DNA sequence: ATCCCCTTGGCGGTTAAAACGCGGGGGACAGCGCGTACGTGCGTTTAAGCGGTGCTAGAGCTGTCTACGACCAATTGAGCGGC
DNA sequence: ACGTACGCGCTGTCCCCCGCGTTTTAACCGCCAAGGGGATTACTCCCTAGTCTCCAGGCACGTGTCAGATATATACATCCTGT
């Protein structure tokens, strides 16, 4: 008997599919894959919870991310970001 | 004849009396305009607190003290009394920039 | 009787799950309430930024004719981009090794 | 209306108390312009971090609050205005 | 079971190869015993902390979980190990 | 004779052969007896996993092979191509260690 | 009127009188301290919640706090504040 | 009123408005908007009949058009324009 | 009893008509069936391609200070691009201009 | 089976012949490098159309017939093999 | 929706802020060797690497239970506002 | 163990910068109007957390297979050597 332990994986397998169908992947290079996201993830999470503090808001929306990211992302990935979620938002809330 | 001190004799009283100083160093007035310039690079009608002008004086003239600490321990590493720009940029770069 | 089942990611056109980030951010203790673009919102983040490095590294890959990602493709793509520098400054990468920089100096001649 | 040169406004002479304060007792003349530039982009990344915290608390006032939640955030946490 | 001198474990060529990946040309004979010690107050850092972590846990083996998370408070994290 | 290169150039291939390469330059063996050794001079009886000897192994290469890249940048400051330990103390105190 | 903004202020002066009763306080040095107080609180905050996640614990004890002092504070500044926690902490037991 | 003749006016006007918030539109401009999505339409359609025609086929699907693409569009456009004509066919399977 | 009318371009996620796309497919006459991912991937690449050059567009009238686009910035904004360029090297913009390409032995010295 | 430069196969004489067709009296040294390297680029172009043509139709043998659909897409349109 | 207050806007006197020129005078730095010290080329050895074997410590999961602590209405009091 | 190479001590040598010193000018000081926005308060709507139920994508497991791990023979790069 095992337990479960979860991890990124079909999710980079298939973005990765979808930039790249002919280029393979090795399991360290998932593992990297995997602490990435959950690296970049833990800064913004932690970064939105503390202007939630900043602000008294007590919730994040779409708008503290968007704040956060051009907080902590640079410049022209922060732009290109924060078009990536608002046309994502946008096709949420149409959805 | 007039009397003169040898260079550097002005510079370490300077030293000595500006590390005793406490108060803020730069002029106030250019300052705040200075960061209301840099407000209108980034967005319109911008205002600030006074306090908030204090705050990033205060905040500014203490990183720059770092910067500049950091430029003594290259420059002495340098052998030089004499500080180039080339301490400071390496001093940005090793600091994590 | 019931709506079939539709992920919030297919709604978004994301394939990051929208709902694991959102289980993730409320369990991640960040706020007691978060907004439904939130968690959508930073998995199309995600979703750029590993696209973004996905190409990065393919395109490394095929430029030393690997078929497959290594760490050292990886390696790489992060230290050959300048805002991903900034990024990931302090990142140790396992196996990724270091950039080839040698200085100008090391050089003979 | 708009200012285009008030960078020289922290002048070569304060710039020299700065650094006076540092240790520093001989400073060349290609020191200045950098320490100007590098006060520039410290200030421009603790600006564009405090404007948009502004625009995020939907008001047109920057507060010295938002000034210090951008120093902790930039790793340059500043004691005496906090609360 | 008690052990003495590991400091010289890491060897002479270890540190040579280590600075061969750092790009170090050429490496004083100074270097390599005082690089031993850097290298041993830094795990004297990061295993306190990481060995902290472990009787925080009341676990008695040391996990790479740990290693890479004392790794991250101290700002270095670490790719590759569930991080 | 027996052929010889210049001193400096074998060095530069192995910096090439280095960088085009990954492998973790520490043995095994010691970097795990160190571990050991370290741990029970804290915290007595102490058993690692592999995987954290070698996590560990990968940090503190990388750890020591950018303080290495910061001593060359300090190197070159200094008008020097061989580093000196006060190199090492320099990058100790301005990365604020 | 206004709203009661909270500082810490009367405590620090306390243990300011408890510690030199002759020495006076200044405004700002009471803001810097404000601050100091602050800064220390969220640090370890911070840790105590990272050690509360790291062992998937849901609360943060005297145990977890401790660990985080040991963490965060170094040396002999660490034991003396586990010794004074301590005798404080029996003290509290103690009614 | 009069009969409506048929346009592309409020698309260009919402992918502006995702594009960039704050600009504005003029009918000039809009007119070479207009007379661009006529061309390209009409050339991406034509060959796209072109190639019906020539391997016998009475059917133009997805495909098709991405051989158009890979034709007329140069290089760095054509697999742009394939990524996100992908991702446009996988929403529409996924509804 | 009818479902609601939800639109096929949300379905793509996009804006650019499936409706209008596969109308004009099918009334311009190009094959007698039309496949369903014809209109969806060419609205989809016809929306790449505005939504690129009104980037460009955008950006080279915020270079001349001034915020409603005219054809002198898409003209502009065409021939800065090269693959825009070998696309519409046969295409006239309407009050567009010529952008600024001098050649070089004609300029004073 | 792979092959590397066998761009030279078509020979200078080859493309001497050719300008004599042309019409060209006298040609530069020079001038043989841009032949080959605009037949480089017109048979990239034309053999990409080609290879997108046959891909579409799922085969894995070039039809000339595909060759002069490419010759009829770029304008280089061809008589005489089946068009 | 408002209110009221600290910033914004404008005004008058002054002297330090600065600022620029003169002049002294302190400084970086190439370079020419010299001291020397690792760099590199080998041989030697030995212990790390590799492969195989037996042990079991504790990692981790499961069940139990109970130790522990937010909530809430309420009472009150000590610190916040104000002078 | 041979040996080239690096660190550098010192010292001329141009050379740039510190410091004094008067002048000029704009911040400093101190002084008034005011209003816009910071900040506070009532409302009612936007929004999201949370349970039950149900399903469906995502990870453990196995495996089997071709990209890669390993192996062997020339060509050139390089790097010293020789005229």
């Amino acid at each position: 008997k095992r337990s479960r332990k979860e991890s990124y994986s079909v999710y980079v397998y298939k973005v990765l599919k979808q930039v790249h169908p002919d280029t393979g992947i090795s399991s360290k290079a998932m593992g990297i894959m995997n602490s990435f996201v959950n690296d970049i993830f833990e800064r913004i999470a932690g970064e939105a919870s503390r202007l939630a503090h900043y602000n008294k808001r007590s919730t994040i929306t779409s708008r503290e991310i968007q704040t956060a990211v051009r907080l902590l992302l640079p410049g022209e990935l922060a732009k290109h970001a924060v078009s990536e979620g608002t046309k994502a938002v946008t096709k949420y809330t149409s959805a | 004849k007039p009397h003169r001190y040898r260079p550097g004799t002005v510079a370490l009283r300077e030293i000595r009396r500006y590390q005793k100083s406490t108060e803020l160093l730069i002029r106030k007035l250019p300052f705040q305009r200075l960061v209301r310039e840099i407000a209108q690079d980034f967005k319109t009608d911008l205002r600030f607190q006074s306090s908030a002008v204090m705050a990033l004086q205060e905040a500014s003239e203490a990183y720059l003290v770092g910067l500049f600490e950091d430029t003594n321990l290259a420059a002495i590493h340098a052998k030089r009394v004499t500080i180039m720009p080339k301490d400071i940029q390496l001093a940005r770069r090793i600091r994590g920039e | 009787a019931r709506a079939k089942a539709k992920t919030r990611s297919s709604r978004a056109g994301l394939q990051f799950p929208v709902g694991r980030v959102h289980r993730l951010l409320r369990k991640g203790n960040y706020s007691e309430r978060v907004g439904a673009g939130a968690p959508v919102y930073l998995a199309a983040v995600l979703e750029y930024l590993t696209a973004e490095i996905l190409e990065l590294a393919g395109n490394a890959a095929r430029d030393n004719k690997k078929t497959r990602i290594i760490p050292r493709h990886l390696q790489l793509a992060i230290r050959n981009d300048e805002e991903l520098n900034k990024l990931l400054g302090r990142v140790t990468i396992a196996q990724g090794g270091v950039l080839p920089n040698i200085q100008a100096v090391l050089l003979p001649k | 209306k708009v200012l285009r040169d008030n960078i020289q406004g922290i002048t070569k002479p304060a710039i020299r108390r700065l650094a006076r304060r540092g240790g520093v007792k001989r400073i060349s003349g290609l020191i200045y312009e950098e320490t100007r530039g590098v006060l520039k982009v410290f200030l421009e990344n603790v600006i564009r971090d405090a404007v948009t915290y502004t625009e995020h608390a939907k008001r047109k006032t920057v507060t010295a609050m938002d000034v210090v939640y951008a120093l902790k955030r930039q790793g340059r946490t500043l004691y005496g205005f906090g609360g």
